[PDB]
């Protein structure tokens, strides 16, 4: 805040701006996919 | 209107200890003058 005050009108606190602070938390988006060696072998695709 | 000094700034680091405090002022002022070089338009309000 900012006050106005007067000529010969004392000044009050004003109060402090306030900081604000964000949690940016990481989480693992993972990726499990359960291949089985059959198709990796048999397919020459290279599906790997 | 502002003044030759504009805004001063007095850290007041004396007077209660363990406390900066940050005096910060401007002398502002705002007056319409001539009065026709300014029109205003109310819209309507929906």
């Amino acid at each position: 805040t900012v006050n106005h005050g007067e000529e010969g009108k004392t000044r009050e606190q004003t109060s402090t701006p306030q900081i604000n602070e964000v949690s940016i938390k990481l989480y693992p988006v993972y990726a499990y996919p359960r291949t089985t060696q059959e198709i990796v072998d048999f397919s020459d695709v290279d599906i790997l | 209107v502002d003044h030759e000094t504009g805004v001063r700034t007095r850290p007041d680091n004396l007077t209660e200890p363990g406390f900066i405090k940050i005096f910060t002022q401007k002398y502002l002022g705002g007056g319409v003058v001539d009065s026709n070089a300014i029109k205003i338009l109310e819209l309507p309000q929906d």
